[PDB]
RNA sequence: AAUUGUUGAAAGGGAAGGGCAUUUGAUCA
RNA sequence: AAUACUGCCAGCUGGGACUGAGGACUGCGACGUAAGUCAAGGAUGCUGGCAAUGGUUAUAUGCCGCCCGUCUUGAAACA
RNA sequence: CCCUGAAAAUGGAUGGCGCUCAAGCGUGUUACCUAUACUCUACCGUCAGGGUUGAUAUGAUGCCCUGACGAGUAGGCAGGCGUGGAGGUCAGUGACGAAGCCUAGACCGUAAGGUCGGGUCGAACGGCCUCUAGUGCAGAUCUUGGUGGUAGUAGCAAAUAU
RNA sequence: UUGGCGGAAAGGCCUUGGGUGCUUGCUGGCGAAUUGCAAUGUCAUUUUGCGUGGGGAUAAAUCAUUUGUAUACGACUUAGA
């Protein structure tokens, strides 16, 4: 249930882990830029992690997409729920982590009646 | 009849590379028999196919096939530059490939 | 943990070349086996086929002490006091009932093959 | 609200193609395919076997027969690109292949949820193929030896370069 | 730099296939003979026959049409530069210095 | 095309039978070197020996079992020899190692098999006429080789048989040409020369 | 978290760790 | 006369690889006397297979890859 | 061209293997391989030249068209993520589970970061527009606490002896 | 199945007689399909365990004590139904 739209591409699918996060643990895997003198990092050198740039965007019409093609909505109640009554087609519900299953469950059955793509439909319910 | 082939040997040598630099998605085939680019561009969009067999059946046969195209040829022994779907896992640097006879114009 | 230890022939039958023999540990651990045989004859658990399915041997906290050097520095001198468990269990493992049935996919292609080999083999 | 508001809504309103200007063409078959010819099958069940092609079918494949008292291939459609012309030709005139066509083989898609997960032929099909290869048949032999040369199956021995083979 | 006489022949597939002009400071490609007369119509020019003629034949306004046409982009020569070092003279084996006619050759495999 | 490719190594040049089985093992192919120590380099003995015992004088200082180790036999020069070609610290390299077998003489298992020369290797056809050159067996007799008269028995014995089996084969040769020769002056021979086979 | 013990998985011809592409194993809509 | 060499064709044609961006019409052109058509300001038609492709991680392979930060013209340094 | 002249100390350098009508030397001619170089195309960002209140229809700081460019230490400017608090709002979430932690499980964003699934857990917490600062760590022989290789190792040998 | 040759890594080769098939050397008959325009469209070999029949025999080492041609411990060398 997604409108017509360009296959999603991604030019660069893996994760810009900041440098010696694997030799140090106090490095922690997040990106930080390196600023030293002679760093090999900031020299990009041959055979280094890649530094992220400008030309790792995606494209403005397929951005912000899910591979489904719905949008990612965060949604807390049946009146937040209410709010993608005619757009359906780009955005998709998601219940955050802080509602309760007394509350999920009148929401799922909220956007089964309305037609609204719920991205967490299992979510905190019984086995 | 002993002999049922409808394919071309062939070696896949390297990768299209430098002395420090290789490019994984393209490869080097070198076809038996052919020994110039005059007769090397024949065997030109033809597929090739690297059949390789694991322990695990994945859809009812344990044996798995790799394809690919010829692009162009590569020097002047006849070696040829290949594209394939996926890439050559690099290990096979010797190994035996099929290159069929389609699509055929002759 | 065998470094810079003696070696010994005793071993031999590990594979080892280095090996020792504890009192404390040994004692300990044959204590700890004693009570765990104690709590299967109490559980309803005989003796027969009852093997050591589990041991964990971790460091408890430290007891500090002190203990004096050259040029009147101070130094560290704690023990390693251990925390033991253990779990025997009897002995049961005859067969299994495997896996599912893992439900193969089948190309019309290959459908076609195997019917033809069906039609012509006998 | 965990999310306040998307400002902007995009309106969920399809567009239609702009007009394309890419028509169609007939196919242009190679100069060494021309009915009646002797062709070797590259891919497919009936590989190496040699076939005979009577008519070019309007959905650019080409009308092949195999016929059945020499190697058993029925009358199929086969693609230009897995077939190789040899210079021998067997001509197919006063053999009336007017009646095969694109919806003569008609599919019958299989049916969704019910897969052969477990355990026939049109006695028409089979009728108009014995048409066909008796008149084949009644024209091959009129030459020695075509008759085995199709029944033999095509391979490649060591030695054998494509390149330089001319088929 | 690499300098020679051009033909007319290689002249009119410069502007044919790389020909570009210098509309409000922007590279608008030729596609149009409107284009052409639009920017170039006061000095008598209105189609890429025109430019090409004027580009070949130096008259009055050669010096605006020359200004009209952005410089063009050329590859890398198809069938090589045909010597081992680019950067000696003609005389020397090389493709620097004056071409003359020789020049030809190379622009069309370098287009 | 053959699995496995025997070749001999009479009158071959070092370098470049070499550098031609390097390349075979690269591509892929099982290569047998046999009779090795009959190798021809170009230059004189004289020169070969300096070059062998500068070759010699190279060795680790602290610990001499841990220097380069200097290989006698003809079979193991070459060996070294295709070595230093092949990268044999990379996996493939050793892939490649493994696919080589070399040795002197002619082995029971490769007596009966075809012998493979390489014309683009071979020492009548590329040294020039009047050219010194030398034999790898005498130079590694004269460096340290112990074996030399072992080999040449077994080559003689060899050489006697197969002179054996060649005269039993010529003499089958030319009972199947004669049979041959009669079966031809006939149609189907008219037949098969008109269609060239 | 540093550190440590068991269970389950992988690798280990004088280091480990990373990047470019893929096979295989595990897992995933 | 023919041929070698160079340059031209707004002469024809065989084979192979990459790319499919734009989304009712707007403009410049051709065929067609005329309806209408087109390779003409960005690819459509038909058909086949499945309901495996692909994402994360470990190992393996081919290649590359010196230790972070500072001082310095010069750092990885036996600073 | 080659040879004598021409002798330095761990064992080694046209990189080595090796090469002799060379795979050495000078010159003449073709084919072949590649840079983040050149030409085209797809996407991102920046700049410039413009169109678009004739609307229900909102963001003219919005949308669209065309062209060009994209390196970089010190440094400057601009756009954004996150932390502790305060005002307005969500008549926001929550003991049927808020915060926190774990999670080679998943999604979004080039990135800082955000979100979901599961376990532990027990009373508070979040989004939007702003104001405020005791607001982001990888080092400073940094301050405090705890923990590893060394390591079950050195050692537990003066003073006659059990 | 009879015999012979081969020790370098022989582990293979030749040969004698019979049996079991095929024989496309030549001439006929029969079936080939509904695997759908290609989707490797298997039949080869490298180990481990399991199950079925025939066939071959019922042994050593280490620790423990001790010996001394031996030694830091290892290890070497001995012995004791």
């Amino acid at each position: 249930a997604s409108l017509p739209h360009p296959k999603i591409v991604k030019k660069h699918t893996k994760k810009f882990k900041r440098h010696h996060s694997d030799r140090y643990h106090r490095v922690a895997e997040n990106w930080r830029k390196q600023k030293g003198i002679d760093s090999v990092v900031r020299r990009r050198f041959r055979g280094n992690i890649s530094q992220p740039k400008i030309g790792y965007g995606s494209n403005k019409k397929t951005k912000f997409l899910s591979p489904s093609g719905h949008k990612t909505f965060l949604v807390a109640n049946v009146k937040d729920l209410e709010t993608l009554t005619m757009h359906t087609k780009t955005y998709a519900a998601e219940i955050a982590h802080n509602i309760s299953a007394k509350n999920r469950v009148v929401i799922l059955a909220r956007a089964k009646a309305l037609g609204i793509k719920v991205t967490n439909p299992k979510g905190r319910l019984a086995l | 009849a002993e002999s049922h082939r409808l394919y071309v040997k062939g070696k896949h040598l390297s990768y299209q590379r430098s002395k420090r630099v290789n490019n994984p998605n393209v490869s080097l085939i070198k076809i038996e028999g052919v020994a110039t680019p005059q007769d090397a561009q024949f065997y030109l969009g033809k597929r090739i196919a690297y059949v390789y067999r694991a322990s695990k059946e994945v859809r009812g046969s344990k044996i798995r096939v790799m394809w690919g195209k010829v692009t162009r040829t590569h020097g002047n022994s006849g070696v040829v530059r290949a594209t394939f779907r996926n890439n050559l896992p690099a290990k096979t640097f010797g190994a035996s490939v099929r290159i069929f006879l389609y699509p055929s114009n002759i | 943990f065998n470094s810079s230890i003696g070696r010994t022939a005793q071993g031999k039958e590990f594979g080892v070349t280095k090996a020792r023999w504890p009192a404390k540990s040994v004692k300990f651990v044959q204590g700890l086996l004693q009570n765990a045989a104690a709590n299967a004859e109490a559980k309803g658990l005989d003796a027969t086929k009852l093997y050591v399915s589990h041991i964990q041997v971790n460091q408890a906290p430290k007891q500090r002490r002190r203990t004096y050097r050259a040029h009147g520095r101070i130094n560290k001198y704690e023990s390693s006091p251990s925390h033991i468990e253990l779990v025997v269990t009897e002995k049961e493992e005859a067969v299994a009932k495997a896996a599912e049935k893992k439900v193969v996919r089948l190309t019309s292609r290959q459908r076609g093959r195997i019917a033809a080999q069906k039609r012509i083999a006998a | 609200t965990a999310q306040q508001a998307p400002k902007w809504y995009p309106s969920e309103d399809v567009a239609a193609p702009k007009k394309t200007r890419k028509a169609v063409r007939p196919q242009k078959l190679r100069a060494s395919l021309v009915p009646g010819t002797v062709l070797i099958l590259l891919a497919g069940r009936f590989r190496g076997k040699r076939v005979v092609y009577l008519k070019h079918l309007e959905d650019n494949t080409l009308l092949v027969t195999g016929p059945f008292k020499v190697n058993g291939v029925p009358l199929r459609r086969v693609n230009a690109r897995y077939v190789i012309a040899t210079s021998t030709k067997v001509s197919v005139e006063g053999v009336n292949v007017e009646k095969f066509n694109v919806e003569y083989f008609a599919k019958e898609k299989l049916t969704k949820k019910e897969k052969k997960e477990a355990n026939e032929i049109k006695t028409e099909r089979v009728e108009d193929q014995k048409v066909v290869d008796k008149a084949l048949l009644a024209e091959i032999k009129k030459t020695p030896l075509l008759k085995q040369y199709l029944s033999a199956s095509f391979s490649l021995k060591n030695g054998d370069k494509p390149h330089l083979l001319k088929f | 730099v690499a300098y020679g006489y051009p033909s007319y022949s290689t002249i009119r597939q410069l502007v044919y296939k790389r020909g570009f002009g210098k509309i409000n400071k922007q590279r608008v490609p030729l596609s149009d003979n409107a284009i052409i007369e639009a920017n170039l119509g006061k000095y008598g020019i209105l189609s890429i026959d025109d430019l090409i003629h004027e580009i070949i034949t130096v008259g009055p306004h050669f010096k605006q049409a020359n200004n009209f046409l952005w410089p063009f982009k050329l590859s890398n020569p198809s069938g090589g530069w045909g010597v081992p070092r680019k950067f000696k003279h003609f005389i020397q084996g090389g493709s620097f210095g004056n071409r003359e006619e020789f020049i030809n050759k190379l622009v069309k495999s370098m287009n | 095309v053959e699995p496995v490719v025997v070749i001999d190594g009479k009158g071959h040049l070092v370098g470049r039978l070499a550098s031609v089985v390097a390349k075979q093992l690269l591509n892929g192919q099982k290569i047998v070197v046999v009779r090795a120590e009959e190798l021809n380099i170009s230059g004189e003995f004289f020169r070969n020996k300096l070059k062998y015992h500068d070759f010699l004088r190279k060795a680790t200082a602290f610990n001499k079992t841990r220097g380069p180790f200097h290989f006698r036999a003809p079979s193991r020069i070459f060996y070294k020899a295709l070595r230093g070609m092949v990268s044999h610290k990379t996996a493939r390299g050793k892939a490649a190692l493994e696919r080589l077998k070399v040795f002197e003489g002619i082995p029971p298992p490769y007596d009966k098999k075809k012998r493979v020369v390489v014309p683009q290797a071979l020492r009548v056809l590329r040294l020039k006429p009047g050219r010194k050159y030398t034999t790898l067996g005498k130079l590694s007799t004269s460096v340290g080789w112990k074996y030399e008269d072992v080999v040449a028995k077994l080559e003689a014995k060899r050489k006697v048989s197969s002179a054996e089996y060649y005269a039993k084969k010529r003499a089958f040769t030319k009972k199947v040409a004669s049979a041959n020769a009669t079966a031809a002056e006939s149609d189907v021979a008219k037949q098969l020369a008109a269609l060239g086979y």
